[PDB]
């Protein structure tokens, strides 16, 4: 597997642009209401203060996607199919990626980790927060860099196979070039080790699942009459 | 559409 | 690069499967034909018979992979328990037809998209596993390809309750390797091949998922299945 | 465990 000069480019401006991304979102991201003893009140502020962040994550997730070769030359509603499924995965695998294992917690703001018992206060359900926990755990133990995360995000977003897709071919064939690009960029980064690539690979299917998993969690919501905000409410309620 | 059943994600995609 | 060990365990499993596929043979000819209240309880009994059948050849698969009689038995029925819808589901993209869309069980007979239907089947989870079927055909897999695809779903290290993860992650990677330098070998001018496999596992849990969906709507409708698929299958 | 609850598939695999 040849690293080739448009790949590594392609590679660095996907690092880049996640990177330009963030600095994006800092100032929306200031003014997420801020993490607060046992009332109403205080578990509607945790809930505010999660789903604030999913928001400004989603921007990002959006962001990011524009600048993903080919993304923009498909039909805006193609666009719009890929984006509401793979944005809860993308955010999974961003939830990994803060992850540390000492603790077993979450690093979202700064100074600031989360940890299960934060998960349920803040509205989730344990059937959901375990599983996350347990897929961040696993991608710790990979040691994913800037660059593997960068193209297996893209890979996720340019699944064939989601609902409503309708040039499943072209889509298809952008997320070939990304694995390519992994599969050279992984026997660089770890040339004695050929099963990390497929190993990458694989977590996009326990990502399926926790996907699954996520749904049952949004129908929960429901029955706790727990509302989601209106951009996570257009792209996961039923 | 999914595009008129998704104004706020069309809305940021348009930028 | 095939090594003598991997060429040897890859043969095995195509050995293997056609062994379990003598093994049940007969258990396939008693099967409630094809075909009211009657015919339609028939299809459904039908279908369902065909899918017990096929969990007992899954299961005698297993005890063949390597590796899978050592882990415990509550693993093994764990690994079981989630991947056999999605082994079904290989051999079902197996046996599909393109030109009709249609998919060949028992070997005078394809059943389309109206015959999964009548069999008692809700067009949500029919209309993607034709989809899949259609997809998984263009990859064109081979007997070689479609073993180590079905041994990779049943060392799955992330199934509810496994406990030897570790081991059946291991296990599950001689699977990967042996099939990337298979997948050289059948393809060696084309390295996609071998990751467009491995995401079709990928898939298979949405579909996996789907088939919960359908699961579900049984119990609305109160049409049961028979025990092996319910203890498997059912809440 | 399991194996209690999955009676069945667990005489298929004993043979
Ligand atoms: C956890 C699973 C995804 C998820 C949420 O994520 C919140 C976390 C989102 N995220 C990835 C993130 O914020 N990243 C992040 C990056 C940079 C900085 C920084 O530089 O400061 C800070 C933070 C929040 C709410 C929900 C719900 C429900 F809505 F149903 F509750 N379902 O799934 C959810
Ligand atoms: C398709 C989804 C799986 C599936 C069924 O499979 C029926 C078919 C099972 N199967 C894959 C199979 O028989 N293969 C097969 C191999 C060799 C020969 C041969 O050599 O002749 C013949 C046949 C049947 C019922 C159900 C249900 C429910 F019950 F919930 F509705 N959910 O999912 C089901």
């Amino acid at each position: 597997p040849q690293l080739s000069p448009e790949q590594l480019g392609m590679i660095e401006k996907l690092v880049a642009a996640q990177q330009q991304c963030n600095r994006r979102s800092f100032s929306d991201r200031l003014r997420v209401t801020p993490w607060p003893p046992h009332s109403r009140e205080a578990r509607q502020q945790r809930f505010a203060h999660f789903t604030e962040l999913a928001i400004v994550s989603v921007q990002e997730i959006v962001d990011f996607a524009k600048q993903l070769p080919g993304f923009l030359q498909l039909s805006r509603e193609d666009q719009i199919a890929l984006l509401k499924t793979s944005a809860i995965e993308v955010m999974l695998l961003e939830t990994s990626r803060r992850y540390n294992p000492g603790s077993e917690s979450i690093t979202f703001l700064k100074d600031f980790s989360y940890n299960r018992e934060d998960f349920a206060k803040a509205g989730l359900q344990v059937e959901f927060i375990n599983p996350i926990f347990e897929f961040s755990r696993a991608m710790n133990e990979l040691q994913l860099n800037d660059a593997e995360f960068a193209l297996l995000i893209a890979i996720s977003i340019f699944s064939a196979d989601r609902p409503n897709v309708q040039d499943q071919l072209q889509v298809e064939r952008l997320q070939h070039t990304y694995v390519e690009a992994l599969h050279a960029y992984v026997s660089i980064h770890h040339p004695h080790d050929r099963l990390m690539f497929p190993r990458m690979l694989m977590k996009l299917v326990s990502l399926r699942t926790l996907s699954s998993v996520h749904s049952e969690q949004v129908f929960a919501l429901r029955l706790q009459d727990k509302k989601l905000p209106p951009l996570l409410s257009e792209i996961w309620d039923v | 559409s999914l595009t008129e059943r998704h104004k706020i994600l069309h809305r940021l995609l348009q930028e």
